[PDB]
């Protein structure tokens, strides 16, 4: 959930603990009817039930599993972004960085799979 | 060497548009009365406020795109089509009527279809001028909305009373409230703060005056789309409230007549007493001051001119009067002695408007699909604030300015000017030093 | 649509002031809206002058402490209205002249980064000699 | 602070022939925030290409770009009398944003 | 979810547990569509949860954080040898809460550790 | 889930199956004729991709596409050897002829990660 | 399906059957679908005469 | 939509005289239909609305 | 429904040709079904000869090079027609035939497996004796 987003990457990452923690509801109420107000609750189920699926169907693919912090051995191309770890931690917002760097994510989601995947054939290799 | 890592919870959020649910208050609706609003599912009751304050954060609003006034307008227009679809239709009444020529009743006679197909019957009912247009002593008359509508009876338990409804988003998106005061719903605003859902709003609607709304903080502030055209309504927003009475003080009764298998129309019947007709008390003082005020807000926006406030041209009945329900009957008062004085002697005496009560109501902008409200069998009467009234500029020195109304969507904009509904985007990708899986 | 016009062609002399004022038809206000100053020397490339974003004003070195800015938004009778206008002009000064706007309300456009930012409308200028 | 050249600066150009025209920048623009104007005689630039490589409202298609690290380029295929003018690049992206040197395109 | 042996003490209980599972609008349809989204629902809110404090899909998850006694008072012996697990979870059941709060924090504080010895 | 490369046998497509993940992203309020539709098609998929997700789960390999389990392999299941099972059977071939003993399958494996989990807890103490 | 029912060994439970939702979520059914099956069925009026 | 190659005879039971055929065609044959005399549409009220 | 009839007997001598045709009543087309000839015995068990699949003939090992298998399916007036001759006629062919159809449209159905198949629905037979 959103909040606390005008603090700087750095700052507001050791409060990263304070938005997973304290339940990181609504509309759970079964109705099963089809009136006005009943047909909109309905929808906003389905969006959430999506939106979420969507959410950890893409986290999953890299081999996070469900961790907050999850480190990738893929390393970093200076097209992507030019600007050394203190010009992006101590002076950039997450929404000015993520306004910064939406050029190249779809590449970067392509890349985080081919590691995975490849990561993931290594291994069968060894066991054998 | 940096190398990607993956942040799953991060603060980042884009413009969107989402289906916004209802939550209403504790006490459930199954009181027995039952609202057109259906309050009772919106079963979603309300537990807590839970808000943050961006801090650090400004945001960019603009009122007249919202899209939560889109909804709404949707919602309203379909609770009230499901609320009236199981009532009586009412077409065995469009006749010709045989009124006397001897508001006002003309009370006329015509003939009506009896539970038994084959026979008719000679009924008498008090009918209001409003409704009844002459055709062309004991000249005949038809029903307003005869050529052009059909009149559904309401039916008779489903209370008008209006109780608030608290639009909310499911998960995944938020919505965003300014907080910040004497905001034109326009331009940057300063502390943003997350909110859950938007606080108790009343579906009331009303012509010329905004009765029972929400009042502003600092002063009296003036809210328009384009402040330069003539075909653009202005609303304002008090902040504080005019206090006005209405009552219609005789004493009626219902009787109910069988036009069908099953099927009451309920028509009005003699009183007793015959008190004068309904008014309104409006405090001349109060009403004078607010209306000073207002009068130098629109000059400091209007290039320091005199502003001469004058009565309503013409239209439709709507437009012309002041339109409300005090209990469940509509009825229409003329507000001339509110609206004369050319605002750069005020009188302090009560204000008595006179008001003239209607039956047969009719569609806003629409084609067809009337209503017809019952009486009430008793005496009413409704007190409640103004706190807004909109006007609508006319010009071709000084300022006309006609008081307005009619647009069904400008009686929310004062209590959703500051809501806007983003959705939140967790996933984000930055550079570090842990090389890992 | 949207319409800029700027006021007529002006020769002056060397310690004079001159001004410029634009007035757009089509910007609702300069709250969620921003005009950028710009000026082209005969034959010689653009150049960036001065802005007023969010109703704060600014100007490059090159023109710090010579530029003025000021807008007014909507008004019952006129549109929004900026101005600029030269102090101590001198010699060089002789280039015309240009108001443009530029789109603020969503961040994710793309027009505008960090107050820096493209032109999307350019008026239709206004030349100064001396 | 950050400045910018293009070449060609004159280039001469026949109806029916694709055109490249290169700006290049002093430092890297990784956030691809260069822009594109065409002016006609005696006329005001108007924005065509944003964020590298968008159109515009009411463009022609003809028109493309492409950005990569320093160099970027704008493509004009199947030219027109209401394209051949004045072509001009800009970086927005350290205060000041500045403008490219210049650049026109004479038929034949 | 096995209901059966739901008799036993929770020792015996934890032995057995070997397995743990394997439009149109008319009255009947729209019973149907609410049915489906009901189950889909609620499978996904034990999954947050667990995934959360780190579980993610082991039937038995070890977690860190200690037992406070102000929670139980209990030896393990009480607990397991003759306890039910209805009257356990009704035994303890102001402070789950707490419990998950505090679970989260510390797979928070545990996430955040390993990345500093990752360097 | 991947459609094409389906005529290929075992050694062709599992080289590939790193691009089946790898190339692509991979993987209403109107009571109207086509709304309803699409309701039922936003259930479906939920649903389908829950069923699937909660099989695998089970057996911990928990959302990874090659999965080595402990369980040794039954001479009634299959009879062919890793060349002339990998080499020119395709993978519709293979479970069409093994579809006699999935469900065995399936509970041994649940029952193997099972108890894998109870021997692990011993060691914990 | 085949029916899978399992004893619940050493478990007692209570039950009420006055306070029971099975029963009124069955009377709103067969009252439903006899009024959707009755609703497009030709009208009757004329008959009363 | 015209067919790639060929004319082709579709039927479900090509000895059954009760089922259709269905010809397709490689290449289309132009229609042209007009009603050439324009005549006048007039609205009559048959009821209130 | 589905309904086989074969030719009639015949009686010959060695050293000629001698064919038998089955005309299968249901079957829709031999394109999703498969024609499987099996040759009984006089005393013994029964055996396979050949068959058409998807338009692909082919015969047992102990049959090639002598016995011949084409079919033609749906027409104007006839059913779908399938035939087998017998070249070289000896004194070892003295049994009955069958001609019989397994469906193909299901892969996972059971009923074939990479073209080696069960035998569905069997005709009469026709007594053949040399
Ligand atoms: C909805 O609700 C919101 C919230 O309430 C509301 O928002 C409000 O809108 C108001 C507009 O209606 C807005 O008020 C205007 O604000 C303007 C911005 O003013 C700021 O900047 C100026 C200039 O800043 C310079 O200079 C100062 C001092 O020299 C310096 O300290 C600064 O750092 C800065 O210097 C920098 O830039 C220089 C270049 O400019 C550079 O050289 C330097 O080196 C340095 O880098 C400051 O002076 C202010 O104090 C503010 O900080 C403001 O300009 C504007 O003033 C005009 O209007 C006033 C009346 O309201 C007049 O009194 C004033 O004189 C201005 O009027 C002149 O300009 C108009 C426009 O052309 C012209 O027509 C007039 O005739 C007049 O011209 C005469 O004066 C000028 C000199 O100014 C001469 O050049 C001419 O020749 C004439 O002689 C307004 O005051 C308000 O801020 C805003 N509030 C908020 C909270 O957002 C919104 O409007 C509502 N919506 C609707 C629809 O109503
Ligand atoms: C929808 O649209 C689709 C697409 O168009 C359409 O599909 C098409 O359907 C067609 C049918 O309508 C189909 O055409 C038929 O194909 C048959 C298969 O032909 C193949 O095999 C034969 C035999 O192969 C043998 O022999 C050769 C040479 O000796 C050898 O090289 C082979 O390897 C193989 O030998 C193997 O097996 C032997 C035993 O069988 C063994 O001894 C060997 O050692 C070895 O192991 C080849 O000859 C072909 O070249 C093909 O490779 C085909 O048999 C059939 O031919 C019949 O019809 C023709 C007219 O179309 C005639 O010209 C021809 O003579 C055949 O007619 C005989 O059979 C009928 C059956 O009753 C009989 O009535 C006739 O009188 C005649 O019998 C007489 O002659 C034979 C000798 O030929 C004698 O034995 C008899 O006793 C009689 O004297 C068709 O040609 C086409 O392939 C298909 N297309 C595709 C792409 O799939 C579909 O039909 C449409 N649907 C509808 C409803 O319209
Ligand atoms: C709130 O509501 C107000 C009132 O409705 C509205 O203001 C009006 O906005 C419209 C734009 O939507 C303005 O129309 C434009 O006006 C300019 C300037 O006209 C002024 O000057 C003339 C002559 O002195 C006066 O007669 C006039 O009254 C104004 O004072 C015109 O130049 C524009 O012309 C364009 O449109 C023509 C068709 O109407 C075309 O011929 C052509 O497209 C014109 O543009 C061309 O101009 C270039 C030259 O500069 C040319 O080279 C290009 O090829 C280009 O195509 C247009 O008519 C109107 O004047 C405004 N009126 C007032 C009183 O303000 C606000 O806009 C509205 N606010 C919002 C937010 O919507
Ligand atoms: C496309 O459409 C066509 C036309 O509709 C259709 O062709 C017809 O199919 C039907 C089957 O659905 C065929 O009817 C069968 O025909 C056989 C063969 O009879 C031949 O010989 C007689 C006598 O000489 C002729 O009169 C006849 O025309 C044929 O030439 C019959 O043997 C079948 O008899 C069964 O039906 C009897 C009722 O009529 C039952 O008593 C009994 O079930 C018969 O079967 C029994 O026979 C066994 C002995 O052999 C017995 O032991 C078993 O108990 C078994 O039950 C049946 O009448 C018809 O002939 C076809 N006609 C033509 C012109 O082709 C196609 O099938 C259709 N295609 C598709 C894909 O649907
Ligand atoms: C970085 O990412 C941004 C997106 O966040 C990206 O901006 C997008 O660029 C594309 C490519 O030009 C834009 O797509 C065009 O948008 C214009 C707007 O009017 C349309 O007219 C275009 O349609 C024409 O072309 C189509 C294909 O030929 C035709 O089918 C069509 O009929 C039209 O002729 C086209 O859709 C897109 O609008 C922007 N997005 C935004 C939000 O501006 C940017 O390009 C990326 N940076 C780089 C360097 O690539
Ligand atoms: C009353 O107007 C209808 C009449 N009839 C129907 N019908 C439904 N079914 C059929 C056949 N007709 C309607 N549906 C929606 C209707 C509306 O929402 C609608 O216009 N307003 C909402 C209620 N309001 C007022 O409170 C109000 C205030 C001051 C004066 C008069 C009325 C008017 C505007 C509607
Ligand atoms: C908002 O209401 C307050 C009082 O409720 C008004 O405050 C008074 O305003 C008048 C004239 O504006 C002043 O003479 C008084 O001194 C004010 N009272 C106080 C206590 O300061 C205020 O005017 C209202 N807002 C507007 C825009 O008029
Ligand atoms: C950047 O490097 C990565 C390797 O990690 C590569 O896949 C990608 O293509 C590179 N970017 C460009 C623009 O070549
Ligand atoms: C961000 O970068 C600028 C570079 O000009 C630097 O001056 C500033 O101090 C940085 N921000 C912080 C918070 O240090
Ligand atoms: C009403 O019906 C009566 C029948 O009882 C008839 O006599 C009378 O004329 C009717 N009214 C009119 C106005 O025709
Ligand atoms: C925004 O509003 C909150 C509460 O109304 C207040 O505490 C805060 O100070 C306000 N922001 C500013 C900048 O004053
Ligand atoms: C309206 O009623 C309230 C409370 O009953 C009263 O205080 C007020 O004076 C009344 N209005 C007038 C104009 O008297
Ligand atoms: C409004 O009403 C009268 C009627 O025309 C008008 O002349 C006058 O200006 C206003 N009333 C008073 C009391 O001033
Ligand atoms: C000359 O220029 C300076 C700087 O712009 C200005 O401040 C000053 O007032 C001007 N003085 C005269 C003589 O105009
Ligand atoms: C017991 O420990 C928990 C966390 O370990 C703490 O939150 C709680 O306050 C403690 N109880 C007491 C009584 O101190
Ligand atoms: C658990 O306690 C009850 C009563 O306190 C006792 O009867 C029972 O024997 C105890 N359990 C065991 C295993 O002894
Ligand atoms: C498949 O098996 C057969 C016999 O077991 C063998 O002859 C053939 O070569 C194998 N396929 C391949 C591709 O080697
Ligand atoms: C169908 O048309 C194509 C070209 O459109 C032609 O080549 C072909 O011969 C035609 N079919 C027949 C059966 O002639
Ligand atoms: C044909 O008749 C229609 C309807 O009266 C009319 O609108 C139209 O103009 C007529 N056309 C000609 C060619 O007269």
């Amino acid at each position: 959930f959103l909040g606390a987003a005008g603090s700087t990457m750095g700052a507001a990452s050791i409060t990263l603990t304070v938005q997973a923690r304290q339940l990181l509801p609504e509309a759970q109420q079964h109705l099963l009817q089809l009136t006005v107000w009943g047909i909109k609750q309905l929808q906003a189920r389905v969006l959430a039930v999506e939106r979420y699926l969507q959410d950890q169907k893409f986290l999953g693919l890299w081999g996070c599993s469900g961790k907050i912090i999850c480190c990738t051995a893929v390393p970093w191309n200076s097209s992507w972004s030019n600007k050394t770890f203190e010009e992006i931690w101590n002076n950039m917002t997450w929404i000015e960085w993520e306004r910064e760097i939406s050029n190249y994510t779809s590449q970067i989601y392509d890349i985080l799979t081919i590691s995975q995947t490849q990561q993931e054939k290594n291994e069968k290799d060894l066991l054998e | 060497n940096l190398w990607v890592t993956v942040y799953y919870g991060v603060p980042v959020w884009r413009d969107a548009d989402t289906t916004l649910f209802c939550a209403s208050d504790a006490k459930a609706y199954e009181t027995e009365v039952h609202n057109v609003w259906a309050t009772h599912a919106c079963v979603p009751t309300d537990p807590n406020p839970q808000e943050m304050h961006l801090k650090n954060v400004t945001e960019n609003f603009n009122m007249w795109k919202n899209n939560m006034v889109e909804q709404m307008h949707e919602d309203i227009i379909s609770l009230w089509d499901q609320s009236l679809k199981p009532c009586v239709k009412l077409t065995p009444l469009c006749v010709t009527l045989n009124c006397t020529s001897a508001d006002d009743v003309r009370n006329c006679s015509f003939n009506m279809t009896t539970e038994l197909r084959d026979k008719q019957q000679k009924v008498y009912a008090l009918f209001y001028k409003l409704d009844i247009v002459p055709i062309d002593n004991f000249s005949e008359y038809r029903l307003i909305n005869c050529n052009t509508s059909v009149i559904k009876q309401a039916c008779p338990k489903v209370s008008f009373d209006p109780i608030p409804i608290h639009y909310c988003t499911p998960a995944g998106y938020a919505i965003l409230r300014c907080n910040d005061k004497k905001f034109n719903g326009t331009g940057p605003c300063k502390n943003v703060s997350s909110v859950q859902c938007t606080h108790g709003i009343k579906p009331v609607v009303s012509t010329q005056l905004l009765l029972n709304g929400s009042l502003a903080e600092e002063g009296i502030i003036i809210r328009s789309e384009n402040l330069t055209n003539n075909a653009k309504t202005i609303i304002v927003h008090f902040n504080e409230s005019v206090k006005i009475n209405c009552t219609r003080p005789s004493n009626n009764t219902r009787t109910g007549i069988h036009i069908g298998p099953g099927q009451v129309f309920y028509k009005t019947g003699d009183i007793i007493g015959d008190i004068r007709k309904a008014y309104c008390n409006i405090s001349g003082a109060q009403w004078h001051k607010v209306l000073g005020r207002v009068a130098n807000k629109l000059k400091e926006h209007f290039n320091n001119k005199t502003i001469v406030f004058k009565p309503s041209s013409g239209g439709d009945p709507e437009i012309t009067m002041h339109s409300f329900n005090c209990r469940g009957e509509f009825f229409y008062c003329n507000t001339t002695k509110l609206f004369n004085s050319t605002w750069g002697t005020r009188d302090n005496g009560t204000i008595t408007i006179p008001c003239r009560i209607k039956q047969i109501i009719n569609m806003w902008q629409g084609v067809g699909q009337a209503m017809y409200a019952p009486p009430i069998k008793g005496v009413i009467k409704c007190l409640s604030n103004i706190t807004g009234i909109l006007l609508t500029r006319d010009g071709g020195n000084n300022e006309t300015f006609r008081p307005g109304g009619g647009d069904m969507r400008d009686n929310w904009r004062n209590e959703l000017y500051k809501y806007k509904v983003v959705q939140i985007e967790p996933l984000g990708i930055a550079p570090t030093k842990c090389k890992r899986r | 649509q949207i319409h800029l016009v700027q006021s007529g062609t002006e020769v002056k002399k060397p310690g004079s002031s001159v001004t410029v004022s634009c007035k757009a038809y089509g910007v609702n206000t300069f709250g969620l809206y921003a005009v950028n100053w710009v000026r082209q020397a005969p034959g010689q490339s653009l150049e960036y002058i001065g802005q007023i974003w969010r109703w704060k004003s600014s100007a490059s070195h090159h023109f710090r402490g010579r530029v003025l800015i000021s807008a007014v938004d909507l008004t019952g009778s006129s549109p929004p209205i900026s101005s600029l206008e030269i102090k101590n002009l001198t010699s060089d000064d002789t280039a015309v002249y240009f108001c443009t706007t530029t789109s603020t309300y969503d961040r994710w456009s793309g027009l505008h980064h960090d107050g820096v930012m493209a032109f999307s409308s350019w008026g239709q200028g206004t030349l100064i000699s001396v | 602070d950050i400045q910018m050249t293009q070449s060609p600066s004159t280039l001469s150009a026949s109806t029916g022939d694709t055109v490249r025209i290169s700006c290049r920048a002093s430092q890297s623009i990784t956030g691809n925030w260069v822009a594109w104007y065409q002016q006609r005689p005696g006329k005001a630039p108007r924005l065509l290409i944003y964020r590298g490589a968008a159109l515009l409202g009411g463009v022609p298609s003809r028109f493309r770009g492409s950005a990569a690290g320093t160099d970027f380029t704008l493509t004009i295929g199947n030219l027109q009398a209401e394209d051949f003018g004045t072509f001009y690049c800009q970086q927005y992206d350290t205060y000041p944003g500045t403008f490219g040197q210049g650049t026109k395109v004479e038929v034949k």
